[PDB]
């Protein structure tokens, strides 16, 4: 069977970031305003000291992997202003002047979709303006230069010629561009339209981080009201109704109590940062390969064959566009692996035999184009007598006619 | 999270008040002077701002660029074509291994005393 | 370095070091001093090796990651954008370091450029002609197809080319003229 016609579809994917770097102070959280709390807990050392050197390793990651993600590249492009994209159109995707952020209109739709105790929360490095800004030149880069402006200097190219490279990677000859070039962008431009409708309906992924990451320090402000075991939860009271000489075993019990909780804490963080590492490896390692190339990998670059890829940024993560070629329609036919001519065994140098029956033709293998058999088609490499299925027939020649 | 009128009230001799004082969405930055231009970014502060030791030789603070910025030259029509080349050597680092540390817990713990040990097969399983 | 200094932690201990408390005072009274440091001591131990444990998964990811990169650049060129290194990719030449392995990619990189004019296709005797693999560009007055990456023009022949179908289709088209090499030669 060989397929007669196609869909390009459009597949969105989702990818978490970064988590929220976060900080606490291990005095103002154990005590309150107690020196003898401090006091008692400069009896076991070191502790709130490491609690500190575990949690700025896990805030500057949280740098490193947006660094990463994002600039892959150094030079800021401007878009054109001529929208001349021979029939596509991108508004969608590309930022507009007039927002007070400069986010695109499919950016804007998702940014909506998104919802003390020494406990403090340090801001980013980036800013969701710098990120935005870079997303805008990866959008242009690949416009205008295709892949070039990720291998060197960005090289100028047609949008409407660079689409027959990318065809032509999957095998599919150009001429099947050329000539449909109207139809293959009001089906690209139809399927943007879905997904804004998708995402007007699913951040799960993203989501629940900015769930998890609120719901632990929740349990670790309440984690203070527990009496642990202790005759109450107030220093004061500890400190007033009871002398100090037997209030120590109190608190010594309380502090040791209130403790393990942020012991525990801190690694149900590394715990989870270790996962977003791997995530963060994964999208750069997408955004490498499926937005500033093109990747054979199979199901790499979401279902079917792959064109190209657009960014889209979002909060502490990133949404890809994967543009994808898929055959359907396709017809029953007979086939042989090799055609006898003259005593010898041709083969076809590309393409495939088929017959409705009633005539001989080669084709090439994804999209039924027929075409007449000629020595110019095939190479010849044998007797027929030792290939199986060989079917005999006759092999035209160009330059029979050229015998004047 | 302190706002810069506050600042001065914990307070490290000179930087008490009466100096250059910057506020900024990471917090109050004092010592150093705020300028228009942008660069990239020698050392991080957040929020967008960097800070640098420049040449008079003083420390500033400033909105970090994004790097250069160029157009590119598109046309329905038109095409670049390189006519050179050159080949380039880059060196990648990859960490393989760490030291095979080992641990002693008897030692560590109780030195050379026997009653130590009596003490540590209460809690069973640890050292094992 | 801190779990050595862990050592000197008194937990509340009457002494850091339990040889004092273990000569000074009698059993019933060491039994129940002792206890507090053996809990000390533990709680400062199991720290120490859930983080050996987190560094150890991570470096694993990083000797997995080196032993894919070196099948794929070393005993083979791979086409992986940006995988083996920055550029159009070579070949590699692996380096040891202590405890590590260092990596010379070598990579080729397209430098100068010039502009040119460009046509999907040529319109001839009424039938398009496309190129096999180059793409056609003018200096402005003539028309040739070139190789991608590097300039290296020629001229038109019928067999850089290959024909589809009439001119009446495609969007843009240049009339002009496809040679024949066999042309005098078939006289
Ligand atoms: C292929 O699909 C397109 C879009 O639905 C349609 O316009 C065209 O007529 C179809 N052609 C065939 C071969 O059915
Ligand atoms: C195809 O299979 C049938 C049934 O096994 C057999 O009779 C026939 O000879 C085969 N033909 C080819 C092409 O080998
Ligand atoms: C092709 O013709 C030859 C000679 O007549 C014959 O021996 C052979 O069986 C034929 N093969 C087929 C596939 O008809
Ligand atoms: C700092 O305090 C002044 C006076 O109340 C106020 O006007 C200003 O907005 C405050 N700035 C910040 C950063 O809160
Ligand atoms: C480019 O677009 C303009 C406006 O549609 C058109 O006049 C011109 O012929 C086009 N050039 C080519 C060669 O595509
Ligand atoms: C290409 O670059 C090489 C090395 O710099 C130089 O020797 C040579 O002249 C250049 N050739 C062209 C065509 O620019
Ligand atoms: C284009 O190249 C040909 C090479 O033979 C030359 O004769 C012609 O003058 C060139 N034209 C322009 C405008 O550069
Ligand atoms: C090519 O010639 C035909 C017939 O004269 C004409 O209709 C068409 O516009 C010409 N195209 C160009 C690009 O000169």
């Amino acid at each position: 069977a060989i397929p007669t016609n196609f869909t390009i579809s459009v597949t969105t994917e989702i990818l978490p970031v970064s988590m929220t770097k976060t900080s606490v102070d291990c005095t103002m959280y154990i005590c309150g305003d107690s020196t003898e709390c401090s006091n008692l807990l400069l009896q076991y050392g070191s502790f709130c000291t490491q609690l500190n050197r575990a949690l700025t390793g896990i805030a500057v990651e949280q740098d490193k992997n947006t660094q990463e993600v994002f600039a892959q590249v150094k030079q800021i492009y401007k878009t054109p202003p001529i929208k001349d994209f021979g029939g596509f159109n991108f508004s969608q995707i590309l930022p507009d002047p007039s927002k007070p952020s400069k986010r695109s209109f499919i950016e804007d739709l998702l940014f909506n979709k998104v919802t003390f105790n020494g406990l403090t929360v340090l801001p980013p490095l980036l800013t969701d303006e710098m990120i935005a800004q870079y997303t805008s030149a990866l959008l242009a880069g690949t416009i205008t230069s295709g892949w070039t402006f990720g291998a060197g200097a960005a090289l100028q190219i047609p949008f409407a010629m660079q689409m027959a490279y990318r065809f032509n990677g999957i095998g599919v000859t150009q001429n099947v561009l050329y000539e449909n070039q109207k139809l293959i962008a009001n089906q690209f431009n139809s399927a943007i339209g879905k997904i804004q409708d998708s995402l007007s309906s699913a951040l799960g992924k993203l989501q629940d981080v900015v769930n998890q990451n609120a719901q632990a320090l929740n349990t670790l402000v309440k984690q203070l009201s527990s009496n642990f075991g202790a005759i109450s939860s107030v220093l004061n009271d500890i400190l007033s109704r009871l002398d100090p000489p037997e209030a120590e075993v109190q608190i010594d019990r309380l502090i040791t109590g209130r403790l393990q909780s942020l012991q525990t804490y801190v690694t149900q963080q590394l715990i989870r940062a270790a996962e977003i590492r791997a995530s963060a490896n994964l999208a750069a390692t997408k955004m490498s390969e499926c937005v500033l190339g093109q990747s054979k990998r199979v199901d790499f670059c979401g279902k079917g064959y792959h064109l190209m890829s657009f960014p889209q940024s979002a909060p502490h993560g990133v949404v890809f566009l994967h543009v994808t070629y898929v055959p359907a329609q396709e017809k029953n036919f007979t086939t042989a692996p090799a055609i006898c001519h003259d005593g010898k065994a041709h083969f076809p140098r590309e393409g495939v035999f088929v017959s409705n029956g009633t005539h001989w033709f080669v084709t090439q293998r994804n999209f039924y184009e027929p075409q007449i058999i000629t020595t110019d088609n095939t190479f010849v490499s044998g007797n027929c007598d030792v290939v199986i299925g060989i079917v005999n027939n006759t092999v035209y020649d160009p330059l029979q006619p050229e015998l004047d | 999270d302190v706002n810069c009128t506050e600042v001065p009230v914990a307070i490290w001799r000179v930087y008490s008040t009466g100096s250059n004082v910057f506020q900024t969405r990471a917090g109050c930055l004092i010592g150093a002077e705020h300028v228009n231009n942008s660069y990239e970014c020698d050392i991080p502060i957040g929020a967008g701002i960097c800070a640098s030791y420049q040449t008079s030789q003083s420390i500033i603070a400033y909105t970090m660029s994004l790097g250069a910025e160029n157009s590119v030259a598109y046309s329905n029509n038109s095409i670049a074509i390189p006519t050179n080349f050159t080949i380039s050597v880059t060196t990648e680092i990859l960490p393989v291994s760490m030291t095979k540390t080992s641990v002693d817990c008897t030692m560590y713990i109780c030195g050379d005393s026997t009653e130590c040990s009596n003490l540590l097969l209460q809690y069973g399983s640890f050292c094992t």
